[PDB]
RNA sequence: ACGAGACUCUGGCAUGCUAACUAGUCUUAGAGGGACAAGUGGCGUUCAGCCACCCGAGAUUGAGCAAUAACAGGUCUGUGAUGCCCUUAGAUGUCCGGGGCUGCACGCGCGCUACACUGACUGGCUCAGCGUGUGCCUACCCUACGCCGGCAGGCGCGGGUAACCCGUUGUGAUGGGGAUCGGGGAUUGCAAUUAUUC
């Protein structure tokens, strides 16, 4: 149960720039597309226990998943695990990558703005668009 | 605000905090977790490699508080 | 088969009890051998509704129940036993439902 | 692990660290100064008792020493009779305000 | 509160003067005698006109009681 | 004529299918167990149904 | 000739065919010590050691246990056992041995012949439960 | 002389019977075994990598307490809630299609198997077989 | 003499009782028993009664019903229950039909909601509902396997007038509880967005 890594002050995987403060392999927020059941599900198929120390993990593992999440079509495995799905412009998952550009992406207003539809300007003003009920409940938004 | 504790392991420096433990009054991974300051699983750690060692004996399993002890 | 059962079912336990009663004597005093009353669940009719015919006062609700009691006995006997036992000037509310089966 | 007796720290900091008096309302208006009263030990002991529990909570409830691991604790606010506690001084300091009025 | 009313308390006195031979003291006896020479239609208010008749022999043991 | 406009959609929650058996009154329908009155006329025959207040 | 009492508490139950035999204890139908809610195991060896072997050495039990809450099935199994020994030992030897044994049992705490009454009462009129009732707005 | 299979608590009986039967070494697992969340109210996938023996296994003791048991009323120990977001709950279960490929990669194990009236049906003989190899597995290095 | 109590319903209790081929006397429901301030202490013209404690399943134990005179409280929009002053043909009959009110600078009133090893998944041991369920109307009832992406389920498939079927229904913003909002097959409700759907 000893291991020759060498504690790193300084690591980087996606370009992104945050603190590092807390643990880490659960609290990769910052990493989009890894976690919860698809990365636990990759990590079993993957065969790995979690006989080592804890706290100084590095990211081979978050790689690994990253790199099948490339290529994941040729297994059959089931694709319910990707964030924009069945999309226009392609009926296949491309990939994208770097911060400040999925948020952008997970609201593709532009078509809809186009077409002069009420739903554009029910997402514009960061109103509900299903229709929450806003009156006496439902005031958070912009707090 | 987590503090900055030394965990890399060297030649030199690495075989002079395994062998502190040892040395206090009351020695279990709660108390070397509040006193000490350093995370309660390295403790956890440390007596699971006594154990492989073989100079103690597993009794339960905890994910907060182990039991291994000795009857000799 | 000779396996008749008869449902005694009625809103009280009193008259039915005493049919049930009447009845298993009835069919004692002939040598034949009766399995006992068996009681089910008695289901319960609840209905809530607003007192107030209008919409004004305070809530208040009546909480009516209808209490519907039901009983199984087994024997075997042919049928002209069992339509002789019946007629036996029946108090009201114990209605009888008789099978062969 | 202990092998040797808790009794020592078990009984000497709570059962004596206990306070010896409380304070109640006067009059008929005023929220200024209480009167001292005491109680037969064991409600002033148990409302020690419970404040050592919030007290507990607070050395828990945003702190390092979690719950389920100061049993030590537990059994010096168990057993018998000396004095080294902390919501309990501050139940004494209470006891001195209040019996400022005897 | 446990205060009996008076329909218990004057069945209970008409029971104790009429029939003062058979009443004893044990409440098994009271509400067995109380059973068979009172027409109670119910059995809360049996037992509280036993134990009422059961006070008032705690009494009369003791002294004479006006009533 | 009249067969070109009677039942041309299903109407499968027809509120106006039912009514009070006894004042033939459109709101308040009890229909649960049948009883498919206005509940104040419910409340006006419960008692001789055999419904009583018991609780 | 049908000496059986079984053990019911709360909800739960545990009929408990108690027989001469070759006087052996089995108990839960698993072994002693492993079960695993684990919240309650220290609490059932009171007996096995209090009692000893030689007054369960020819006792031949065997329990239908059924029912969920620990509270519930748990604390039935100590009703069933004391029951059904008292049974058995008023029934089998004498009555002097059984009161100095049931009275040991029952001495050690009261909880076994008395089940909680406490239960969910109706839900009231005009309110969200038995006693709160909807704001009253003035 | 005579054993039934439920002698043991069943955290460790079903360890050992699906210890048997993952040692038996001729079956391997599809690629939809863990992909499914199955009931809302688990957070992650099977891990156990054995959870179609105790499944198996699981579904024989609802059997047994049940004839017919495709539809055996299920047990949930955690709990009596289920949030949901906006609107309210349902009662546990898991997927179909997992169910008919498990049934597909169960014949010829003689476990269990379905019947001709809607449910399933018990295997005597590898009935028989789990009690004697349990018995003489209990018997001969676990207690002697 | 009403009212209060008593009374009915309701839960709480049998090493007891009347018996069921769906449970094995546990579930169901009985002509019945059991508590009464009863036993003992302490307060009470030592009265009515109050407190306490063994014992006991239970020791001010849910509700229902509830006194004349009442009030210009509500109901004529529940009622061929009701006395007639009195408008309009845009009858306040009908016909999957047609704007709203699902606005947000709020004028108000019921409503939707828990702070961390307690909150939440490993799915690794037998759980409860109180109750509902299909033709005088009537055409609308509750529901178990397969096409399989990951299950309600687009079609067949049986059971249930119901105890028989549904159904034994590491020191605090991190991993921890969701601010709008997008894909998978959608339960088949013309329209749901001008309220149905993981």
């Amino acid at each position: 149960l000893v291991i020759p890594e060498k504690f790193q002050h300084i690591l980087r995987v996606l370009n992104t720039n945050i603190d590092g403060r807390r643990k880490i392999a659960f609290a990769i927020t910052a990493i989009k597309g890894v976690g919860r059941r698809y990365a636990h599900v990759v990590l079993r198929k993957a065969d790995i226990d979690l006989t080592k120390r804890a706290g100084e993990l590095t990211e081979d593992e978050v790689e690994r998943v990253i790199t099948i999440m490339q290529n994941p079509r040729q297994y059959k495995i089931p694709d319910w695990f990707l964030n924009r799905q069945k999309d226009v412009k392609d009926g296949k998952y491309s990939q994208v990558l770097a911060n400040g550009l999925d948020n952008k992406l997970r609201e593709d207003l532009e078509r809809l703005k186009k077409i002069r539809a009420h739903r554009g300007l029910r997402h514009f003003w960061g109103l509900r668009v299903r229709g929450q009920h806003t009156k006496t409940t439902g005031r958070r938004g912009r707090t | 605000d987590k503090l900055n504790n030394l965990v890399l392991f060297d030649k030199a420096t690495y075989d002079k905090l395994c062998k502190e433990v040892p040395n206090y009054k009351l020695i279990t991974p709660a108390v070397v977790s509040e006193r000490l300051k350093i995370r309660g699983s390295l403790a956890r750690a440390a007596l699971q490699e006594l154990l492989s060692k073989g100079l103690i004996k597993l009794v339960s399993k905890h994910r907060a508080q182990v039991i291994y002890t000795r009857n000799t | 088969i000779h396996r008749i059962r008869i449902t005694l079912t009625s809103r009280n336990v009193k008259s039915l009890e005493k049919v049930c009663a009447d009845l298993i004597r009835g069919a004692k005093e002939k040598n034949l051998k009766v399995k006992g009353p068996v009681r089910m669940p008695t289901k319960t009719l609840r209905i809530t509704t607003r007192k107030t015919p209008c919409g004004e006062g305070s809530k208040t609700w009546d909480r009516f129940q209808m209490r519907i009691h039901k009983r199984l006995i087994d024997l075997h006997s042919p049928s002209e036993i069992v339509k002789q036992i019946t007629s036996i000037s029946i108090e009201p509310g114990v209605e009888v439902e008789v099978t062969i089966a | 692990l202990t092998g040797e007796n808790p009794l020592q720290v078990l009984v000497n900091a709570i059962i004596n660290s206990g306070p010896r008096e409380d304070s109640t309302r006067i009059g008929r208006a005023g929220t200024v100064r209480r009167q001292a009263v005491d109680v037969s030990p064991l409600r002033r002991v148990n409302q020690a008792i419970w404040l050592l529990c919030t007290g507990a909570r607070e050395a828990a409830f945003r702190n390092i020493k979690t719950i389920a691991e100061c049993l030590a604790d537990e059994l010096i606010n168990a057993a018998k009779g000396s004095s080294n506690s902390y919501a309990i001084k501050k139940k004494d300091e209470l006891e001195r305000v209040a019996k400022s009025n005897r | 509160g446990r205060v009996r009313t008076k329909t218990v308390k004057k069945a209970a006195r008409v029971i104790i003067e009429k029939y003062y031979t058979r009443l004893g003291n044990d409440f098994h006896t009271n509400k067995r005698v109380c059973e068979e020479i009172a027409i109670i239609p119910s059995k809360k208010l049996r037992n509280k006109i036993a134990g009422y008749v059961t006070h008032l022999m705690k009494r009369i043991q003791r002294g004479p009681v006006r009533g | 004529g009249h067969q070109q406009l009677y039942w041309s959609h299903p109407r499968k929650f027809g509120q106006g299918s039912r009514s009070c058996r006894v004042c033939s009154n459109r709101h308040g329908l009890i229909r649960k167990y049948g009883l498919n009155m206005c509940r104040q006329c419910f409340r006006q025959y419960a008692k001789d149904i055999g419904f009583i207040k018991l609780d | 000739q049908s000496v059986q009492v079984f053990g019911r508490k709360k909800t739960a139950t545990a009929v408990a065919h108690c027989k001469r035999g070759n006087g052996l204890i089995k108990v839960n139908g698993r072994p002693l010590e492993m079960i695993e809610p684990r919240t309650l195991q220290y609490k059932l060896l009171e007996p096995v050691l209090l009692l000893g072997k030689e007054r369960f050495a020819g006792v031949d039990i065997r329990v239908r246990v059924k029912g969920g809450g620990h509270v519930a099935q748990i604390y039935a199994i100590r009703q069933s056992i004391s029951k059904a020994l008292v049974a058995y030992y008023q029934k089998y030897v004498d009555e002097a041995s059984k009161k100095e044994i049931k009275d040991i049992l029952i001495q050690y705490d009261r909880t076994l012949l008395v089940a909680d009454p406490r239960r969910c009462e109706s839900k009231k009129f005009g309110g969200p439960g038995a006693r709160a009732r909807y704001q009253k707005s003035y | 002389p005579g054993v039934t299979v439920k002698d043991v608590n069943q955290q460790e009986f079903v360890r050992a019977l699906a210890a048997f039967l993952k040692k038996s070494g001729k079956l391997k697992v599809p690629e939809w075994v863990d992909t499914v969340k199955l009931a809302k109210h688990k957070e992650l996938a099977p891990y156990d990598e054995n959870w179609f023996y105790t499944r198996a296994a699981s579904t024989a003791r609802h059997l047994y307490l049940r004839g017919g048991a495709g539809v055996g009323s299920m047990t949930k120990i955690y709990g009596g809630r289920q949030r949901n977001g906006v609107m309210p709950s349902h009662f546990s279960r898991g997927s179909k299609s997992v169910a008919r490929r498990v049934l597909q990669a169960l014949e010829g194990l003689k476990m269990v198997e379905k019947d001709q009236d809607g449910g399933r049906k018990l295997t005597p003989q590898g009935q028989r077989d789990l009690d004697r190899i349990a018995g003489q597995v209990a018997a001969a290095n676990k207690k002697h």
